[PDB]
């Protein structure tokens, strides 16, 4: 549900949870690209 | 292109020609006015709002 | 999809489409511009070698 | 970023050309106007499609994401 | 997608590559047939998949 | 109990989401950003 | 926001007809046809068909806006001859032509080797 | 309380204020009665605005809160109705000061003078985007009003010809 901008591990962290990235210290705490089909065209 | 204006080609417009990208950033925050009261980002669920 | 270029250029299967004709000024359809000489000015067309001056 | 795939004028399909090109430059040390010309491109669109473009791709590759 | 560039720029850069249209005539438009979720019949569906190491 | 405070989309503009982050403020208040791009063509009106 | 269907241009609308022909009463013998979802391509080797036929006198086409794919054409004939008999004359004509210069390119195109 | 209001006098008893008190309220009941109750009397107001309640009138034309209605019998009076109840129905009429204005009248001698699709990504197939990604924003009737991906533009589009999609 959450990746790290450095480490770009995942976090999964729910509600009252702490914000920063468990593996290093920064927290900017970056999120992935829906999982909902997507489409794009080329006009 | 009377008026110091231009004629571009569709083509070129829609093959790639002076195509753009526009980034918009919004930012919010949870500003607590009183203490021990905080805002909390969740999806409304029309209950009790 | 299959489609035409008119829709989008993506689907133009030609890039350039040279047509040329009159290379020799004959028809007087084109007035060339010149300031000392219109024929040194303006060099021969490659076509020209293929029509009688 | 990348190159064109394909001539803004024309629609040429120059993109192919553009690896060929910078070998050219650098494998073969040739003069701009010389290699373009051995890459097959008559008309100027192309030439200056090609000649004009940067690659910004390999600087934002150069960061870590 | 996690590319530095942009789903609308890859998906336009995609649409200008050319594809071998030989057998375009046998092909048919997609609005023409009556399909559904871009039949084969009508369209050519390919993947593309990518990563550096 | 509460009252909604979402920030809506600008009405004239729209377009794709790009990017969502989450941090903390100098006083650790949560904090976020959000980027969308959108793709525009030249158009008539346009100017060059 | 608001930028036309571009499938709109060659691709006919809901309860349009190709081809709306209606009578001019600009001078005897003149009938308006007015073509939808076309361009210059048609118009003007139509026209141009048109002219080169004796019989024809005037035959003239005409785009109202760029914006919209449709044009009118104005074609008088002389007293007797129905417009729409001399437009499929040109027209076989023009298929005829064309599919001469189809064959002839054919062939020379068999001739040589590349 | 001010005039005109809706009171429910008890669970089955429903007036209307033609002339509004500090402390005394005179009303007008279904039955056409008018009698002057406290403010203790009044259990609460109805909201007619939010009450969905309609009615069936001779011509079969339903009538709503607010509608203009003209009596077939009797004076003519021509109205707006207030409330709708069970067997009445209360009419303000701008035109008689007796009673502020407000009769009540029976409906039989008045005459008149849930989108599953929404929220849903879907694709259509018989249209010039078909196969093209879109979201759902509303729906007028009979059409469907969908936001492409692709481009910044809504399309009204029956929906019966679109296929729909999971959220994944
Ligand atoms: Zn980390
Ligand atoms: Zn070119
Ligand atoms: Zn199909």
């Amino acid at each position: 549900k959450y990746i790290c901008a450095e480490c770009s591990s995942k976090l999964s962290l729910s509600r009252t949870d702490a914000v920063r990235c468990k593996d290093c210290g920064h927290r900017i705490l970056l999120k992935a690209r829906t999982k909902r089909l997507v489409q794009f065209e080329a006009r | 292109n009377q008026e110091d204006s231009m004629i571009m080609n569709q083509s070129s417009i829609d093959r790639g020609l002076f195509r753009s990208l526009f980034f918009r950033s919004y930012m919010d925050q949870e500003k607590k006015y009183g203490m021990s009261i905080t805002e909390t980002f969740e999806k409304p669920q029309r209950t009790n709002t | 999809k299959k489609g035409i270029a008119k829709e989008h250029a993506k689907w133009g299967p030609a890039a350039a489409i040279e047509f040329e004709y009159d290379p020799w000024n004959k028809l007087k359809h084109t007035d060339y511009w010149y300031e000392q000489d219109s024929a040194k000015e303006w060099p021969q067309s490659k076509n020209c070698e293929y029509e009688d001056p | 970023m990348i190159v064109p795939v394909r001539c803004f004028s024309c629609g040429k399909v120059v993109g192919d050309k553009w690896e060929s090109y910078l070998n050219l430059l650098q494998e073969d040390e040739l003069d701009e106007g010389t290699a373009l010309s051995r890459l097959g491109l008559k008309r100027y669109c192309c030439r200056r499609m090609i000649l004009t473009h940067v690659d910004l791709i390999e600087k934002f590759l150069r960061y870590n994401p | 997608n996690t590319t530095v560039l942009a789903d609308e720029f890859i998906a336009h850069r995609l649409g200008l590559i050319p594809l071998q249209s030989m057998d375009i005539e046998q092909l048919e438009y997609s609005r023409d047939c009556f399909c559904e979720d871009h039949c084969d019949k009508c369209s050519v569906v390919l993947t593309l998949q990518a990563f550096g190491e | 109990s509460k009252r909604d405070a979402s920030t809506p989309l600008r009405s004239t503009e729209n377009g794709i989401v790009d990017q969502v982050l989450v941090t903390t403020n100098q006083d650790g208040l949560k904090f976020v950003k959000v980027r969308v791009r959108t793709t525009k063509i030249p158009q008539i009106g346009d100017k060059f | 926001m608001n930028a036309p269907d571009r499938f709109e241009l060659f691709l006919l609308g809901e309860g349009e007809s190709k081809l709306k022909i209606d009578p001019d009463t600009k001078a005897p013998n003149a009938v308006v046809i007015t073509f939808e979802k076309e361009d210059h391509t048609l118009g003007n080797l139509i026209r141009a068909e048109l002219l080169n036929d004796r019989k024809v006198l005037f035959a003239a086409y005409k785009v109202e806006h760029p914006f919209f794919a449709r044009f009118k054409l104005r074609i008088q004939t002389t007293e007797g001859y129905d417009p729409k008999d001399a437009l499929k004359n040109a027209c076989n004509s023009i298929i005829n032509k064309l599919g001469a210069l189809k064959t002839n390119f054919e062939t020379e195109w068999n001739l040589q080797t590349l | 309380y001010a005039l005109h209001d809706i009171v429910e006098l008890s669970a089955k008893n429903v007036a209307c204020i033609i002339q509004a008190g500090h402390d005394i309220f005179k009303v007008i009941d279904e039955t056409g009665k008018v009698s002057t109750i406290t403010k203790g009397s009044i259990l609460s107001k109805i909201n007619t605005a939010r009450a969905r309640v309609s009615s069936v009138d001779a011509n079969g034309n339903e009538i709503k809160i607010g509608d203009t209605i003209v009596e077939k019998v009797g004076s003519r009076r021509e109205g707006q109705v207030l409330y709708i109840q069970t067997q009445q129905i209360f009419v303000v009429s701008k035109k008689i000061v007796e009673n502020a204005g407000v009769f009540v009248v029976n409906p039989s001698n008045v005459e008149a003078v849930r989108e599953v699709a929404l929220g849903k990504t879907v694709r259509i197939r018989s249209a010039g985007y078909k196969g093209q990604l879109g979201i759902v924003k509303d729906v007028n009737g009979d059409k469907a009003t969908v936001e492409l991906h692709s481009k910044n533009k809504h399309i009204t589009i029956d929906k019966h010809k679109l296929t729909y999609y999971n959220r994944e």
